[PDB]
DNA sequence: GAATTAAGCAATTCGTAATCATGGTCATAGCTCCCGCG
DNA sequence: CGCGGGAGCTATGACCATGATTACGAATTGC
């Protein structure tokens, strides 16, 4: 917000925010394999409605940056 | 520059490293007319029928096109007379003056001239008669136009009935000018301004203006 | 038969042939110049050159980038130093870039289209190339309905008494000053806001270009610095009768300043998100650059209409307002006093001659257009998809045909007052049939 | 004094006369010179302001001047067309003379001679003497062509004179060469004033050693010395090549009324003329009648430039400066104009015209006798075969076996000759004058007697054959209809294109109808929309088609809409749909439906919505007068033709209404032409208008139409669609037809004046008379004015692959279903000359196997598309590995022009390396055959690159050589591709061409 | 339910992440558009992962 | 087992693998933390330090010396 | 419910490395043991940043 | 010496060349860990 | 213990090759 006189700094913290939010992401997919490798009984139709919400968000953010030209 | 060998009586055609690739077809056609052309007494002497071909074509970009030599005294050059008794280079003369305003001149001449060739369709005539050896010159001035519109920007051509079939005669575009003879009565060489349309046309081709008072001689 | 050629060849050796490929070498020259009239007008005469001469030096074009930019050079945003000379000092306009070349059309940059000017700076233009053969063309920008000439870029003369010479027709200029140099002095940011200050023109600068007395090729110097500020909104200021402009507004308040709606849609201005601009000393300048949003065109002119109001619609290079449109429209679109009624409009037309003749030239349906300030081709759009129940030269009903017009909202906002359209038609339908029937 | 017209001929300089070569009825030659003006046209104002007085100045009258220019009216405001009536003057100026305002300077000086004077150039007339001057022996002056050709009585007929030659040179390489090559033979067909057809051959004796010269001699040909000796009665004469020459020089000069020779201004006389001025330095001098000026035989190329595109030029005829009044005739010229034939060289004209069925009643070893009369052929084919076979040597027998005629016996109705022929089966075969198997160059390398009179008997025969496709074409009576119809001199009439063969009958109408026609403004550039033309609604028919032909349809559009020119009141044009419907509005109420016809055509600019041509009435125009002229002197002529018993008089006949249809025809395409002096861009547009609302108006009435109980019921209502007209509109209609026909008509297919439409019935006889019943009842209900149809056939098996592109047999409205069938294909494979014989061939034996499984009956499309895959692949398959057929049947044709976009275009480029390297020259609009030849040691290719740069053209001398072999590859490419584009299911011909040739097929979308 | 509002706070700064890419996502430039394209690539490489391993157990 | 190269590739692609889950619980942990949510840490506590008790048994006895 | 038994089966994969390692750790050879040991004190590292983050608050 | 003509578009097929879908390959940034030297 | 050098995986955009699409022009017929 308010005045950017180069926005490449700020592109530096949304790329390192995103690297930190990849690796809290990797964290519970490699902590979800634990659980399941424990063999405790879970019901995931709430994980699979979250992870739908955020394919939709990522798709919605992925298809106005990728293309050029 | 380069030479090559003819049966018949000029013996030799001196050539330019530009006029090489149409060479042996004139030298094919030329021994095939020569024993038939060589009987009547030409206009231009034998020997310098092919005066032209030691000029060379990559600094021309423009070609005064005539159909034959003069009747009378052809020196070889085409419109270039010492004696400056033809009607033709006088109306030449004429127009080039109407040009520039440089009226005191003792004779003109278009070989001179850098980036314009003077040249004969037909390139001798019967001492006397116009378009007589046509039927001679027909595949072999069909061949050096051919080479001269290949190498050349603007075509001139000083003939209106001559020169009407000159898109036939030619197998490539080439910026053409059917213009009016010099010799041709009503005025009509008098009232074009065909000259000045070389110019136009040649910088339309991005090409050097040719400077028409160069021709002069004093 | 040879009364007739073998094959007859015209007469392109004459002298009105000359004039006319005199006239083929000079439109060539200011091709890029010119309008698409004078582009066809050169396809047309290479057609004919190829039909007589067999071959022409140039060819014909089918698409012809406007620029001028072979006149100038390449900008810096660097401090350099300059030297020693003769100086003129034109400031250079944060509109949209027009030239007025020989053709009498008035050209745009970057599109090639002809664009519609009023008369008397039709006419003033019309007089400064009459009065001075040698200019090449007239560099003209179009910001808040005011054609002000940036530069006059000729090959002879100076552009000093050329735009002395647009002051005394009419045309608006910016001050002029001849300030000489003695040492290399750098040209720095502290020089160029005191030059811009000693110009002292109120309308927006966006570089300076400094004029040798001698030498042609002349340069543009800008310094700017590239800055990412967030948006509040985007908010419409009236500039006109009836049209607007868009205007861009930060947290802060500062007002970026948009060049037309065609620049604020091709670099697609989202509400709170960053975008490009040259910052100044004083203004805010919105950088020429291209959205990169998945977003196309018409969704793009779409929530642009949403934000700003769906009584809003594109009308060229300026947004504009729909209502209420009676008598007071045809009035001061036809320049005169104020009208009650038809009676006193056909009398006070039969009174003003110039009036009644361009009245007599020019057709109902374009004075009706004009009079409600639609865009030429979008309103022969939405037109050329609905009919027409017509009595007596008047609309009395109309319903629309194609509703795939409609998804464009420029052709929707005309729609919904195609109404007031329709009463002001039948208006100028009524004085023309009580003057000239 | 009674004179017939011969030729009209212009003075060569100097003073500028205009001559005529007539013929009185004791057949002398009867010239007469008239001073050829330089007609204009001023106003009487005009007239009197010029300060030179002018030669001469007849009183024309009050001639009306209208300003035909199309200026588009955005409103109904629209101004009266000029219309200046004045006092106007004939300028007859001996010299030309540039007049400031000077009207109607379109036309030739010699239509303003013709129409003036009110002479008929085929016109018999008696001529009063005291106007005629006479100058020296058979040449006259008339100083008064106005009362001296004053009386026109009926045509009689004239001996006229004839010269078909054909010459024959030497050549060790491809092409003779006139400086270093003899001339061997010159034959003559000399038909002199008497009639007396003298065919005698010139046989060049320096070829001949001296003891072939007397050996010769004693043979019964004698040998000259001189011009003095030559005697044109022996049919073989030697001589040397100088009196050859002087021979040739003395017949040439001769005052025939026609010489004519095959591709003899670009060869043969032009080869003549050139020797001898190499052997002798004699000339071929050309006399004026009145013998003040004399000209020498110049062959002069003129060049036609074409119109399209770049403008490029596109054809090239030689023709002779003569100005003795003989119509030196280039039949090549003639052929290449009129006739569409794959190469125009004179064997493809000589088996193409000449062809004939001869039955076979002895068979031999060696030879087998065919014989050919009225029962074999068509009445008048066998008679020409003989006349042909008089001096014919050899005949080419079902298109590929040529023979060598040994014994020809002339019938009294037909011919009877024994051929070089292997014995063959049938019994009927096609009997033609093709090719000539012989290779020429080695024939003159071991130059004996024997090859001297064979190819003695070979120039005759070609000689003859200029004589033969004379009589064929009919081309002395197109002449005189051409003279008489287009207004021309007799040499002028095929020398024209269509702007100045319209000059002639316009200026007529103009002179009759007192108008004049200017265009002040300029004439700017629009693109319009032709005829429509309709999709084929199924690509096969087992039903029957009836074919419903407008009577010359854009004739009857211009002379109904009055789509003339200066009727043209204006051209409403509408930017918006808005103003369309205001403009529709105003020109219902300003302008009435039977006054004015309003004409919705398409827009002539992208801006405008509608345009509308508006066309006054109340009197006709130029081009409905002219058309309605046209059309009613070849309805005469056609009268005339039918109360006619000679053969001579139903060939004048027939040709002049065959050249009154050809330029009514040709006023349509004129009216589009911007240059021409027709020229109405609004009314040319309208016509394409009219002609396609009359094209979906009979469509319409015509689809789903049901002929039940004997009673005709249109689907449509009966409505004119251009006006309320008076005429019933009910679609219901009375037929006088049985009760028990309950048949359904579908209309199909739709020409630019062609609607075809498919009867459910499949017998023939029955189609045939419910058809005549359809054509007598649209003629009489459904059209109006003087539109009317003409039933043209029933089309039994139609077979359409796409647009304009179809084959079927033809089953007339005087054929019934007895008549054997007769094959029209219209646009395909067949009329192609851009497709080989062999492609042709397997395209016309495989559409008829599928006509043939059409006609058995009812089964799978898939079964079929097998075993039509299988046949193909086991013939495609064998013509490559075993190459049978011959260079001939593989060979393609193209014509020569110079009409290219691109300079480098490779067809451009190939001709010019075919005329740099071989001695043949090929001229701009010349046909040409090519083939497709790559090196044999390739092997089968499925990829095609750089296809057109292994195009070479074919000639005679052409031989294929071992190394070199055909490129079959793109022959099997094209054929495959028109069988599967008529195959049904995709599926499989995908598979079959990928498989065959590795590409995707492009398939046509109905 | 740790896991169900982990998922919910990973949801809620992923969401305000993608509020600040397209505030800033307007005037990306070429080379950046190739970084972040990559990095989201390798982002959705991740969560098909999970979708696999959530989907297969 | 000759050469215990195996084993020692295998204890130390194991333990990459053990460091990066324990990374992972440590950074779901601090995820869960930055929720905002109340929580105890009782139990892990006591497991960390057992853990930890082993893992420096586990030092202690894979000295070189 | 779910990171208690996720450090449980944590444990309890540790446990089977541990006595993996004890079986045999008869002979280590140094360089080996070294690089374990510099594992082992990446393992405490990473035990006293958890241990940190759970005695934070 | 010069001197003018010159039919319209619809529609199909075949070859050529510019353009683009698809796919392979190659630099290239990330990026992650192993080793190491102080 | 802490960060640099280096080496290897790993997608990933840029670029090149191949083949299918389509405008584009000539040839040709038709009416």
């Amino acid at each position: 917000r308010s005045d950017l006189s180069d926005l490449k700094v700020a592109t530096d913290n949304i790329v390192k925010d995103l690297k930190k939010i990849i690796t809290r992401i990797s964290a519970v997919s490699t902590v979800l394999e634990d659980v399941q490798a424990a063999g405790i009984s879970r019901q995931f139709t709430s994980m699979t409605k979250a992870i739908t919400t955020l394919s939709d968000l990522v798709t919605e953010g992925k298809s106005k940056v990728v293309r050029k030209k | 520059m380069n030479s090559v060998t003819i049966s018949h009586a000029p013996y030799t055609i001196t050539y330019h490293d530009d006029w090489e690739p149409v060479m042996s077809q004139l030298v094919e056609f030329y021994n095939e007319v020569a024993s038939w052309l060589l009987r009547d007494e030409t206009s231009p002497i034998p020997d310098k029928f092919f005066i032209q071909l030691k000029q060379p074509l990559r600094n021309k970009r423009v070609c005064v096109c005539g159909i034959d030599p003069y009747p009378k005294d052809g020196t070889g050059v085409p419109f270039e007379s010492p004696n400056f008794t033809k009607k033709s280079i006088k109306e030449i003369a004429s127009s080039i003056s109407r040009l520039t305003g440089v009226i005191d001149y003792k004779g003109y001449n278009l070989n001179i001239i850098d980036g314009v060739i003077p040249w004969n369709y037909y390139l001798s005539c019967k001492l006397g008669e116009t378009k007589s050896h046509a039927i001679y010159w027909d595949k072999i001035s069909k061949l050096l136009l051919q080479h001269i519109t290949k190498h050349v920007s603007v075509l001139y051509c000083l003939g209106k009935t001559d020169f009407s079939n000159i898109r036939a005669k030619l197998e490539s575009p080439v910026t053409t000018i059917v213009g009016y003879h010099p010799a041709a009565r009503d005025h009509q060489f008098e009232k074009d301004r065909s000259f000045e349309i070389i110019n136009v046309l040649l910088e339309l081709d991005n090409k050097t203006p040719i400077n028409w008072a160069q021709g002069f001689i004093y | 038969m040879h009364h007739h050629h073998h094959h007859g060849t015209g007469s392109m050796t004459s002298s009105a042939d000359l004039t006319n490929l005199k006239e083929l070498l000079s439109l060539y020259k200011s091709l890029r110049f010119s309008d698409s009239v004078a582009i066809e007008k050169y396809n047309s005469l290479v057609e004919w050159g190829t039909s007589t001469y067999w071959k022409i030096g140039v060819q014909k074009v089918t698409n012809v980038e406007t620029s001028i930019s072979d006149y100038y050079d390449e900008v810096k945003n660097k401090p350099f130093n300059i030297d020693p000379g003769y100086y003129i000092f034109l400031p250079v306009y944060f509109g949209s870039v027009f030239i007025y070349s020989k053709g009498k059309n008035m050209v745009e940059l970057g599109s090639g289209n002809s664009f519609q000017i009023p008369d008397e700076i039709r006419s003033a233009c019309n007089k400064v190339l009459d009065s001075d053969n040698g200019i090449d063309f007239l560099r003209f920008v179009l910001l808040n309905n005011r054609w002000i000439m940036e530069d006059a870029i000729s090959k002879y003369q100076s552009p000093v008494n050329i735009f002395k010479l647009a002051s005394e027709y009419g045309l608006n200029i910016p001050n002029y000053l001849e300030i000489e140099i003695e040492e290399d002095t750098l040209f720095d940011d502290e020089l160029y806001s005191i030059m811009e200050r000693s110009f002292d023109d109120t309308f927006p600068k966006i570089s300076i270009s400094y004029i040798k007395l001698g030498e042609l090729k002349r340069q543009v110097v800008d310094f700017f610095k590239f800055s990412f500020m967030y948006i509040e909104s985007i908010k419409v200021d009236r500039i006109g009768d009836n049209i607007f402009i868009p205007s861009v507004i930060t947290k802060s308040g500062k007002k970026i300043l948009v060049k037309d709606v065609d620049h604020l849609i091709r670099s697609k201005v989202r509400e709170h998100t960053f975008v490009k601009v040259k910052k100044k000393n004083t203004f805010s300048i919105l950088y020429d650059y291209d959205g990169n949003g998945t977003e196309t065109r018409g969704e793009v002119i779409k929530r642009i209409i949403d934000t700003i109001g769906r009584d809003y619609y594109v009308n060229g290079k300026y947004f504009s307002k729909v209502g209420i449109a009676g008598l007071k429209q045809l009035t001061n679109k036809l320049d005169i006093n104020e009208c009650a009624t038809v009676d006193e409009l056909v009398d006070e037309i039969n009174k003003s001659g110039t009036v009644k003749r361009k009245i007599k030239n020019q057709s109902v349906f374009d004075l009706s257009r004009e009079c409600l300030g639609y865009p030429e081709a979008d309103f022969i759009t939405l037109v050329n998809n609905m009919r027409f129940k017509i009595e007596n030269c008047k609309v009395v009903n109309f319903n629309i045909e194609n509703t795939n017009c409609l998804n464009n909202p420029s052709i929707e906002t005309i729609y919904g007052n195609f109404n007031q359209f329709v009463s002001i038609f039948n208006t100028v339908t009524d004085v023309k049939k009580r003057l000239f029937e | 004094m009674d004179v017939r017209c011969i030729n009209w001929f212009e003075s060569h300089g100097e003073n500028r006369f205009l001559y005529l070569k007539s013929r009185c009825r004791n057949g002398e030659t009867v010239f007469i010179r008239f001073p050829h003006y330089f007609y204009y046209v001023v106003t009487d104002e005009i007239y009197q302001s010029l300060s030179p007085p002018p030669f001469n100045a007849r009183p024309m009258g009050k001639m009306r001047t209208i300003d035909i220019d199309e200026t588009i009216s955005y409103n109904l405001d629209i101004k009266d067309r000029k219309c200046s009536v004045a006092d106007m003057w004939l300028i007859e100026e001996p010299k030309k003379r540039s007049i400031q305002n000077a009207t109607m300077d379109e036309f030739f000086n010699i239509s303003w001679f013709y129409i003036s004077n009110g002479i008929s150039p085929d016109g018999c007339y008696s001529l009063d003497e005291q106007y005629l001057t006479k100058i020296n022996n058979g040449c006259y002056h008339c100083d008064d062509p106005r009362n001296c050709f004053a009386k026109e009585i009926p045509r009689f007929d004239i001996p006229r004179s004839y010269l078909f030659l054909d010459i024959e040179c030497h050549f060790d390489k491809k092409f003779p060469s006139v400086f270093i090559n003899p001339i061997s033979h010159t034959s003559y067909c000399y038909i002199d004033l008497s009639g007396k057809r003298l065919l005698f051959t010139l046989i060049n004796e320096e070829m001949l050693t001296e003891q072939e010269i007397q050996e010769a001699v004693d043979r019964g040909c004698l040998r000259i010395q001189s011009l003095m000796e030559m005697d044109y009665e022996r049919e073989l004469v030697l001589c040397s090549e100088i009196v050859l020459l002087r021979i040739a020089k003395q017949l040439l000069e001769l005052t025939f009324d026609y010489v004519v020779t095959f591709n003899g201004h670009n060869f043969d006389l032009r080869y003549i003329t050139n020797r001898l001025e190499l052997l002798t330095g004699e000339k071929i001098i050309f006399r004026s009648p009145d013998k003040k000026e004399a000209v020498h035989l110049c062959i002069y190329e003129r060049n036609q430039s074409s119109h399209k595109g770049v403008c490029g030029m596109a054809n090239t005829t030689f023709h002779v400066n003569n100005n003795n009044g003989t119509i030196f005739f280039d039949l090549y010229s003639f052929i290449q104009k009129s006739e569409k034939l794959d190469s125009y060289k004179l064997d493809s004209i000589s088996k193409n015209a000449f062809s004939c069925m001869g039955k076979v009643l002895n068979r031999g070893v060696r030879e087998m006798t065919f014989i050919g009369d009225d029962t074999t052929d068509a009445k008048g084919k066998a008679d020409t075969f003989a006349k042909v076979l008089t001096t014919g040597n050899y005949v080419t027998v079902d298109e590929d076996i040529i023979c060598k005629v040994i014994r020809k016996d002339i019938l009294e109705n037909g011919f009877k000759v024994v051929l070089s022929c292997p014995t063959l089966p049938n019994d009927i075969y096609k009997l033609s004058f093709g090719k000539d198997d012989i290779d020429l160059a080695q024939m003159y390398k071991d130059y004996n007697l024997n090859i001297a009179l064979d190819m003695a008997r070979y120039c005759i025969h070609d000689a003859c054959l200029c004589q033969y496709l004379w009589e064929y074409y009919g081309v002395e009576t197109k002449t005189d209809a051409g003279a008489a119809t287009y207004v021309l001199p007799q040499s002028m009439v095929f020398e024209y294109r269509a702007s100045t063969i319209i000059k002639g009958p316009l200026l007529k109408l103009l002179l009759e109808t007192k108008t004049i026609l200017v265009r002040s403004e300029t004439k700017q550039k629009f693109p319009y929309e032709g005829g429509k033309v309709f999709a084929p609604k199924q690509k096969m028919f087992s039903n029957n088609v009836l074919i419903f032909d407008y009577n010359s349809l854009y004739p009857n559009v211009c002379i109904f809409g009055n789509l003339s020119p200066e009727t043209l009141v204006g051209v409403v044009v509408s930017t918006n749909r808005l103003e369309e419907e205001i403009n529709n509005q105003l020109l219902l109420q300003k302008y009435p439906p039977p006054r004015y016809i309003t004409v919705h055509c398409e827009p002539r600019l992208p801006n405008l919505i509608s345009e509308i041509a508006i066309f006054d009435r109340s009197i006709e125009g130029t081009i409905p007068r002219l058309l309605r002229t046209f059309l009613a002197e070849r309805a005469r002529y056609k009268k005339m033709l039918k109360q006619a018993t000679s053969s001579t008089e139903k060939a004048i006949y027939d040709s002049m209404q065959y050249t009154y249809k050809i330029v009514a025809n040709s006023v349509y395409g004129l009216m589009g032409f911007r240059n021409s002096a027709l020229y109405s861009y609004a009314s040319a547009k309208s016509c394409t208008s009219i002609g396609r609302r009359m094209i979906l108006y009979l469509e319409s009435v015509l689809n789903g139409a049901e002929l039940s109980n004997g009673m005709l019921r249109f689907a449509n209502t009966l409505s004119n669609p251009f006006y309320m007209d008076d005429r019933d509109i009910n679609p219901i209609v009375k037929t006088s037809l049985p009760i028990d026909y309950r048949f359904r008509f579908r209309s199909v297919y739709g020409d630019t004046d062609s609607v075809f439409t498919e009867i459910d019935s499949q017998d023939v006889d029955k189609s045939i008379e419910i058809a005549k019943e359809l054509e007598r009842l649209i003629n009489s209900r459904v059209l109006f004015n003087n539109f009317k149809i003409e039933f043209e056939a029933v089309y039994k098996n139609l077979i359409m692959q796409s647009k304009k592109k179809y084959t079927t047999m033809k089953y007339s409205a005087s054929s019934n279903s007895k008549s054997v069938p007769e094959r029209i294909n219209k646009g395909t494979s067949e009329t192609r000359r851009d497709v080989s014989k062999f492609h042709k061939n397997m395209i016309k034996t495989y559409k008829t196997r599928l006509s043939e499984m059409l006609s058995e009956g009812r089964m799978n499309s898939n079964q079929v598309c097998i075993d039509i895959l299988r046949s193909l692949e086991t013939d495609l398959r064998s013509e490559f590995d075993s190459r049978s057929s011959p260079l001939e049947l593989f060979m393609l044709s193209r014509m020569h022009h110079s009409n290219y976009k691109s300079a480098d275009n490779p067809n451009m480029y190939l001709v010019t390396e075919y005329n740099k390297n071989n001695p043949e020259t090929i001229e701009l609009g010349e046909r040409y055959y090519f083939a497709y030849i790559c090196p044999a040691n390739v092997p089968w290719t499925k990829k095609l690159v750089n296809i057109k740069t292994y195009e070479t053209i074919i000639d005679r001398s052409f031989k294929l050589g071992s190394n070199q072999r055909i490129f079959y590859e793109v022959y099997f490419k094209r054929l495959t591709s028109e069988i599967v584009n008529l195959l049904d299911n995709k599926v499989l011909c995908i598979s079959f061409f990928q498989r065959m040739f590795g590409s995707r097929p492009t398939f046509y979308e109905a």
